[PDB]
């Protein structure tokens, strides 16, 4: 756009990705509280998974947690490339009060998760329920 | 052994006409992988263009429509092809590796097995026939599997189909070295193999027809066959120039027994000789190690020209005696 | 080079036009023949001495005095009756049918047309009774007809830049005219001074259209520039008979070619005529060459030998 | 450049009130226009650029050269299957630079015959001559020396030698052939023209003008000592090595053995014969000293320094230095210098004058010098590209794509958009807004030129650039054809009217088959329904049908409401009642003389028609 | 490529090309407009049409776009501004073959110039006249060639005294596709430059100092590939000048001076531009046509001297 088009255009994705809550989602999942919450989540007891029905809400809870973050880990490259700098720059050109809830340690979403050991002991442990999904 | 076959063209591509966009080609496309949107957005620039040009754009659409659609095709094609002769040089690859394990461990008996290699041989005929000059990459794997075979080597019967594939698979050889085809590797394995067939095979009825065939195949060509061969001497490469070398002596020797020859004749018009006795200044600096072995080919091969007499006319217009004075080596 | 022998004497051959954006050279050429019982428009192609098939056939009624193609499948042709007929070539099932026809295009009793000239949807044909029409695609009754145009016999017929036209006659004029006109005079008449030469064929440049070439009794290719006053720019001695076709190559118009009763068949080669070296193409041994086309590389005539030359090779 | 405005009338002529003149440039290079405003001068003047080509012969050039630049690919740029890409690229680059050549010959060939000015021609060669030893010095052995390559070099030499000047011209060599005062052939002449033969490679000629006198007479009979050096010589003349630098080395080498044996033997000739033959022997066998002696011009000298003495371009400095010790450079025509420059390394500075000679030249040289890598763009830094920023090639490619716009040749205008978008430099943004503003201006007549034009549109995205080239078409047959909003209601309000009034394109909306492709847009479907309901029209419950079809159109939508109630009171349920009502509902001068039309109050008559209608559907 | 006569009685004012430089339009003192055809079979100029068209002296005039159809304008000291468009359907040379659209009578003192704009802003056009006041036209519905609205009015000079003969006045819309609206117009001495703002009306972005007399003639330069513009201006000081305008006391605009020329000896009349800003043409006293081509430093240098 910038490089070959035309400035005229540039207004407008840069209008989509100022206004797009995409930005502050992804900052958000850098927090302690989210991860914390979703591996409390997926972190059940087998029990409750076996006598569960497939309709379970835990199981589509946990098949969207799942989602989640795949789509987090996909797009985390992306986000901090071509969203935190420019966003940066919009804010101190322009006048905007923001409160940061992202964590400076956590350069990516792994370090964050890297502390959580019972993870794939659970996700293991989930391959012996039969959802094609869910497995 | 199956998987060799040329009868599906999948070198060969049907080029449609292509009357508009055959300007446009898979330069920024481009391991074998032509992106498709690095045209497509070049094509729909020249679409825009030809657009804005204004000139009959909406009768001409639907001709750039459907190229566009020809083309994608084209490409997807253009790397399936690739895929599968990538994949059909990795199983070749992989089989001529296979034989060659089998035929060096072997401690069979090897009159039980001359069935199966005859079969072998009579499989490969083909393949070699088909991919002469064609391609330098699958003659390989084929050219050193008949190198080691050679060596490695009702009587009557079986005598007569070998010897015959042997006389066949000597043309395929001077007819490949004549157009100089392939990679200097891979033309050194023909010289290998018409050696020995030139020093074994020939050498009684029999060994005069066979010799005086033989001849001939080598006047067919004639200077345009030993041209290649005179170049690649001194050349760049290690193991070529020593066999190119070597190949000489076996020409020169199994002409004189069939006074004067036409192989020591053509040498001198190519002006072989000359270079040959200007190299033999210096011969101190180049003489089991590589140089040692091919400085003993070059002046065995002078050797055998001052043995015929009309090889010291031309051995002494070179002025060889100045040529080792210098050379200081005595 | 090459000739097939074809069993008629043929009068006229014209080369198909090829599709727009072809990269292809000429391969299908229609034929038309005269001075036997039966007459035929014919329709052959060429295979890659030739080998020549013929695709489809149809009678045609009087000697083929002129013939053009109008589009890919349209084949106009003039005959000695003096009907003027389009022919639809169908090529699903190669067959030849009657398009449309002007069977009273020319008369005085019967007359002969002998001239067309074709500009998809019009078409302009001249004959001996003097008369000149302009015709339409699909239009039963010419838009317009110039009785009584000329006194002369008119031999031949050119557009200029339609619906301008200009005209050859039988005493070397050429006559400049406009369907729009009133009156049966031309607006503007050129021709050479003393002996009075019949003109019997005419071409216009084809990218100055004010350029043209005619072909005359003596033998004679005179070019003309209707800008340029009343007489030839350019006379020059020819062939030992009459010319009876001219035509500048469509694509490179400093090459001309020209065909006459003494049996030659002539290349001239201007690499211009107003803003020269000469070749003749056929054996010595020829009768008159009637007709002759031209298109990118490829050239055909017809002999009253029963011949068809052919080449798909003249620069190479 | 003072070039007279017009040969014939000149508008002006004492310093008498030193009048107002004007000037226009035109759209069109070769037609411009100048006028002046001032009593009793009302002639105009219709003037074209100074030294514009419009000839076809130029057009040809130019299109041969794009050809060359098109097939470049990527080879027309320079990156600053490893170490071959360089000996490779140098090997297709320098072919381009021998078809460049080529081109520009036969260009020059084509204005010597189809010509009014030969000057044009004679710049041309010039061109071509010092096109030829710029391929000579660098476009052959790729910084290496001749041993690489004999061959091709010293091939390139002896044709650029020998096309630079024509002498000697065969008009010169029966000049001495033919005058005397002294015995036969042997004066200073006869050898200053075999040796000048000799150094410029011209050996078949050499050996002829010796063939020609006393090669058997004087010398098989006087000396027959001199003679064999005569013959024997011309021998080795006969086979001067031109591919293996290693028979060279050999042939200087029986060169320098006879010149010592002639040398230092038999003198059974003249006094000045017997010079007159060492001399020949010592030029052969590359005496430096002989070489400059017998040198009529520079390129001479240095021609035989590198055929006779020692083939090494590491003492071309020399070898130049010498000859133009010998010959200074003859300022009679342009190629000497630059020839001169090229030869000792400085290339560059040429770009200017050759885009004075010929701006496509000039254009293209700079392009294939940027891609042997001998120019570069050195800039660093303003969103465009016809500037320094980029190339100096890539300016004179732009400027001369330009300068074809103007040309008015639309054979051209492909070449000149092609330029611009294969620039090997700047944003496809920015040559898309050059395009953008260039296309509009092709000379479109044909249908072909249009789908050109769109196809470009198309291929670079210019909807509203092929939307205006359209409106310009667009500006009853055509009307038909181009079936904007407001226009589009005015083509449906016409065909309404037509109908209401009441072939092969009503048919098709409702030769043939392919129309009917292209077909396959309100105003369109309207009219289809009004077609369909006259034709059931023409054809009780039909009439009812379309009756109903023309209510809903009505509703849909005066005049046409109007017709309508015409059409009814012509013809004069439950459903029909309602239509009848919603009409009555809905219910100028244009209609006012519509319904006086018909009759030969409406709103009267159709009152009494809705009264008719509601007393049948109560009887009913 | 002969001269011809115009049929003007009286002296020629202005000659303009339409847009594919196939036709030309003339107007002259004797009130009439001449249209000439250039005839493809005869590469001859021959009249199209001639006419009387105003009460008085015709100065200027001027051809839109032809995805306008065709149309031409015309300026004349009878204060007044007039449209035109052509009937294919009328013989030529019948003095019947162009309909006047309109007629715009709002100045109130002689007009000097007229010029449509560019089409990428549809059919408008600007005016300037004794009064001292700019004027623009909007043919606000394309289809109504009579619907001309007045889009705006500026007073470019503010106090015109009563007692002088020696008066010009010249406009020159920028061509570019790809820059903001904007316009030159010279006054005199002096030559100011207008842009649109955001508020859809004119201001004055700049001007374009150095003039020391009067200005004959100024017309914007096609900026096809360039990021800068670049306009031209023949004084009565006998010089040529050409001003780089980039955009980057209230402006966006800034000016630098290219080029300066005295060439002439004597006062410029016609500055005229290259149909890709390529080529720049300059007439005076001199009775001599210079073309103007730019160095590689982006200065210009003569590159050929007609007369």
């Amino acid at each position: 756009n910038i490089s070959i088009d035309d400035a005229m255009a540039a207004t407008n994705l840069a209008t989509y990705v100022r206004l797009h809550p995409f930005s502050r989602v992804m900052e958000w999942l850098f927090n302690e509280k989210v991860i914390t919450s979703l591996i409390n989540t997926i972190h059940q007891d087998p029990i409750s998974l076996g006598s569960a029905s497939p309709d379970s809400p835990l199981v589509v809870s946990i098949l969207r947690a799942i989602q989640v973050m795949i789509k987090a880990l996909e797009l985390q490259e992306t986000y901090l490339h071509l969203v935190r700098p420019e966003v940066l720059r919009y804010q101190g050109e322009a006048g905007v009060r923001r409160k940061p809830v992202a964590n400076a340690a956590y350069s990516a979403f792994e370090d964050g998760i890297l502390s959580h050991l019972s993870l794939v002991v659970d996700l293991g442990k989930y391959c012996n329920l039969g959802h094609a999904e869910l497995t | 052994f199956d998987f060799i076959n040329t009868d599906y063209k999948w070198e060969e591509i049907p080029s449609p006409h292509f009357t508009y966009l055959k300007d446009l080609d898979l330069g920024p496309c481009i391991g074998v992988h032509y992106d498709i949107r690095k045209a497509q957005e070049i094509l729909a620039l020249k679409r825009k263009e030809y657009e804005h040009s204004q000139l009959a754009t909406p009768e001409f659409l639907e001709t750039v429509e459907l190229e566009e659609k020809v083309l994608i095709e084209w490409l997807t094609v253009r790397n399936r092809a690739n895929l599968l002769l990538t994949a059909r040089l990795n199983l070749l690859q992989a089989w001529a590796n296979l034989l060659l394990v089998m035929i060096e461990s072997n401690d069979f008996k090897s009159t039980p097995k001359m069935a199966f290699l005859l079969q072998a041989l009579q499989a490969i005929l083909p393949t070699l026939e088909a991919f002469s000059s064609l391609k330098s990459d699958e003659a390989f794997e084929l050219a050193r599997v008949a190198k080691v075979l050679l060596w490695k080597l009702e009587q009557f019967t079986v005598g007569n189909l070998i010897g015959d594939k042997l006389f066949q698979l000597f043309q395929l050889c001077l007819s490949a070295i004549s157009q100089c085809s392939g990679t200097p590797e891979l033309r050194s394995l023909y010289y290998s193999i018409c050696y020995r067939y030139l020093t074994a095979v020939v050498d009684t009825r029999s060994v005069t027809n066979a010799r005086a065939r033989t001849l001939k195949a080598i006047t067919l060509y004639g200077d345009r066959l030993l041209n290649v061969i005179c170049d690649d001497a001194y050349g760049s490469d290690t193991t070529c120039q020593t066999a190119a070398m070597i190949l000489l002596n076996a020409l020169v020797h199994t002409s004189r027994a069939s006074v004067d020859c036409p192989i020591i004749d053509a040498l001198n018009r190519l002006n072989f000789i000359g270079v040959l006795v200007d190299s033999l200044k210096e011969i101190l600096n180049e003489w089991a190690s590589p140089s040692q072995q091919y400085t003993s080919a070059k002046l065995a091969l002078l050797l055998q020209l001052c043995q015929t007499r009309q090889g010291a006319k031309y051995v002494l217009q070179a002025n060889l005696f100045r040529a080792l004075e210098q050379s200081g080596v005595f | 080079i090459y000739a097939k022998f074809v069993s008629q004497k043929i009068s006229k051959t014209r080369w198909r036009p090829l599709p727009p954006g072809s990269l292809q050279t000429a391969e299908t050429f229609a034929t038309g023949s005269w001075d036997n019982e039966e007459n035929y428009i014919s329709l052959w192609s060429i295979g890659d001495e030739g080998d020549h098939q013929l695709l489809c056939d149809i009678r045609h009624h009087g000697d083929v005095m002129d013939l053009q193609f109008f589009d890919q499948e349209r084949i106009v042709a003039a005959s000695s009756t003096g009907c003027v007929t389009v022919f639809l070539h169908h090529p699903n099932n190669q067959t030849l049918s009657v398009n449309q026809q002007w069977t009273t295009a020319h008369y005085h009793s019967s007359a002969p047309c002998t001239g067309v000239v074709c500009n998809n949807p019009e078409i302009v044909t001249v004959g001996e009774d003097g008369r000149i029409n302009l015709f339409r695609a699909d239009h039963k009754e010419a838009v317009r007809t110039i009785d009584n145009a000329d006194s002369s016999t008119l031999h031949a017929v050119t557009f200029l830049r339609t619906p301008e036209i200009l005209t050859v006659n039988s005493i070397g004029q050429l006559k400049i005219w406009d369907f729009r006109q009133q009156g049966n005079e031309p607006s503007q008449i050129l021709s050479l001074t003393g002996d009075r030469v019949p003109l019997h064929c005419v071409d216009r440049h084809p990218n100055q259209q004010h350029v043209v070439a005619t072909g005359g009794q003596d033998g004679m290719l005179s070019i003309w520039d209707v800008r340029q006053g009343t007489m030839p720019v350019s006379l020059l001695k020819a062939h030992e008979a009459e010319m009876w076709e001219v035509h500048f190559h469509p694509s490179n118009p400093e090459h001309l070619f020209t065909c006459s009763e003494d049996g030659s068949l002539w290349h001239w080669d201007a690499s211009s005529w107003l803003s020269i070296e000469i070749t003749s193409l056929l054996p010595s041994r020829s009768l008159s060459v009637n007709t002759l086309d031209v298109l990118g590389p490829c050239l055909v005539c017809g002999t009253d030998a029963e011949a068809i030359y052919v080449t798909r090779h003249l620069f190479s | 450049i003072l070039v007279p405005m017009t040969v014939n009338d000149q508008p002006i002529e004492k310093n008498g009130d030193k009048m107002p003149l004007k000037f226009k440039l035109g759209p069109l290079s070769y037609q411009n226009m100048a006028f002046i405003t001032a009593k009793d001068k009302y002639k105009l003047y219709p003037v074209r650029i100074p030294r514009l080509d419009t000839s076809k012969e130029f057009s040809a050039y130019v299109s041969g050269l794009f050809e060359i630049y098109r097939d470049l690919g990527d080879d027309r740029v320079f990156n600053v299957v490893n170490s071959n890409f360089a000996k490779e690229h140098n090997a297709t680059v320098n072919l381009a630079m021998e078809a460049i050549l080529n081109e520009l010959e036969v260009f020059i060939g084509r204005v010597k015959d189809q010509d009014g000015r030969v000057n044009r021609f004679y710049e041309l060669e010039e061109s071509l001559t010092v096109l030829n030893c710029l391929r000579t010095m660098y476009f052959i052995l790729d910084g290496q020396d001749v041993e690489e390559n004999r061959s091709e070099f010293i091939e390139s030499l002896l044709n650029w030698i020998n096309r630079s000047d024509g002498e000697p011209d065969e008009e010169y060599i029966e000049q001495v052939f033919s005058v005397a005062g002294k015995k036969v052939f042997e004066t200073q002449y006869f050898w200053k023209l075999l040796n000048q033969l000799v150094l410029r490679g011209l050996l078949s000629q050499a050996i002829g003008c010796i063939e020609r006198s006393d090669l058997l007479p004087y010398l098989s009979d006087t000396c027959a000592v001199s003679f064999d050096a005569v013959s024997d010589s011309i021998e080795l003349l006969k086979q001067y090595p031109k591919d293996s630098s290693s028979t060279f080395r050999e042939w200087k080498n029986l060169v320098l053995k006879l010149s010592q044996a002639f040398g230092s033997s038999a003198t059974d000739i003249s006094g000045e014969l017997r010079d007159y033959i060492e001399d020949f022997l010592l030029v052969i066998g590359g005496n430096q000293r002989k070489i400059l002696q017998y040198s009529r011009t520079w390129y001479e000298s240095f021609c035989g320094f590198l055929l006779y003495y020692i083939p090494s371009l590491e003492l071309s400095a020399e070898y130049l230095q010498m000859s133009l010790e010998a010959n200074v450079v003859d300022i009679t025509n342009d190629w000497e210098q630059p020839c001169v420059d090229i030869i000792s390394g400085k290339i560059h500075s040429i770009l200017p004058v050759m885009e004075s000679l010929d701006s496509c030249t000039a254009a293209f040289t700079a392009m294939i010098c940027e891609a042997k890598g001998l120019i570069e763009n050195i800039f660093e830094g303003l969103e465009d590209l016809f500037s320094y920023r980029n190339g100096m090639a890539s300016y004179m490619l732009n400027s001369f794509a330009f300068e074809l716009c103007s040309l008015g040749d639309k054979e051209l205008w492909p070449v000149a958009i092609g330029l611009i978008a294969l620039s090997a430099t700047g944003t496809r943004s920015a040559k898309k807004m050059v395009i953008a503003e260039l296309l509009p201006h092709y000379p479109f007549v044909t249908n072909d030129d249009i789908e050109w034009m769109l196809s470009i549109c198309v291929e670079w995205r210019l909807p509203e650039i092929a939307k205006e080239i359209y409106t310009t078409l667009g500006n009853i047959e055509s009307i038909a054809n181009f079936s904007l909003v407001k226009s589009y209601s005015w083509l449906l309000f016409e065909a309404s009217c037509m109908e209401g009034q009441k072939v092969l394109n009503a048919i098709v909306s409702k030769d043939d088959v392919i129309i009917p492709q292209d077909i396959l847009v309100t105003n369109s479907m309207r009219q289809t329904l009004a077609p369909y309901a006259v034709l059931s029209q023409f054809y009780d419950r039909e009439d009812w049908g379309q009756a109903l079809r023309l209510l809903l159109l009505l509703i849909e939508f005066h005049y046409l409401v109007l017709l309508v109630a015409k059409f009814l009171y012509p013809i004069f349920e439950d459903s029909v009642a309602t239509v009848i009502e919603v009409i009555e509902t809905k219910w100028s001068n244009l209609y006012e003389t519509i319904i006086e039309a018909d009759k030969s109050a409406t709103l009267l008559k159709n009152l009494r028609k809705k009264l008719n209608f509601k007393l049948c559907q109560a009887f009913m | 490529m002969q001269p011809f006569d115009s049929g003007h009685d009286d002296l020629v004012h202005d000659v303009v090309y339409d847009f594919y430089g196939r036709h030309v339009a003339t107007c002259s003192s004797d009130q009439h407009i001449k249209v000439f055809k250039l005839d493809k079979d005869t590469s001859n100029w021959e009249l199209s049409d001639s006419w009387r068209a105003h009460d008085s002296s015709i100065v200027a005039i001027d051809w839109a776009s032809p995805e306008y159809g065709r149309i031409i304008a015309s300026a004349s000291y009878d204060k007044t501004v007039k449209l035109w468009e052509e009937d294919p359907d009328q013989e030529e040379c019948s003095g019947r073959r162009w309909n006047k659209l309109c007629t715009l009578n709002d100045s109130k003192g002689s007009l000097y110039s007229v010029k449509f704009a560019p089409a990428h802003l549809g059919l408008k056009l600007a005016c300037l006249g004794n009064d001292g006041i700019l004027r623009l036209y909007d043919a606000l519905e394309p289809s109504d060639l009579r619907s001309w609205t007045l889009t705006s009015e500026m007073k470019v000079l503010s106090i015109p005294p009563a007692n002088h003969l020696q008066s010009d006045f010249c406009l020159s819309w920028c061509p570019s596709r790809f820059s903001p609206e904007k316009l030159a117009v010279s006054a005199l001495e002096q030559a100011i430059i207008y842009q649109r703002g955001k508020d859809g009306k004119l201001h004055v972005a700049a001007k374009l100092p150095g003039h020391k007399s009067l200005i004959r003639s100024i017309s914007w330069a096609p900026s096809i590939g360039r990021w800068y513009q670049l306009i031209a201006t023949g004084c009565k000081d006998g010089r040529i000048r050409i001003f780089k305008i980039t955009e980057k006391l209230q402006s966006n605009l800034q000016v630098e001076l290219l080029s300066e020329h005295d060439d002439h000896n004597g006062e410029v009349w016609s500055v005229s531009w290259n149909l890709t800003g390529t080529i720049l043409s300059s007439a005076g006293d001199d009775g001599k046509v210079r073309l103007w081509k730019a160095t590689y430093s982006n200065e210009f240098k003569c590159m050929s001297v007609i007369t």
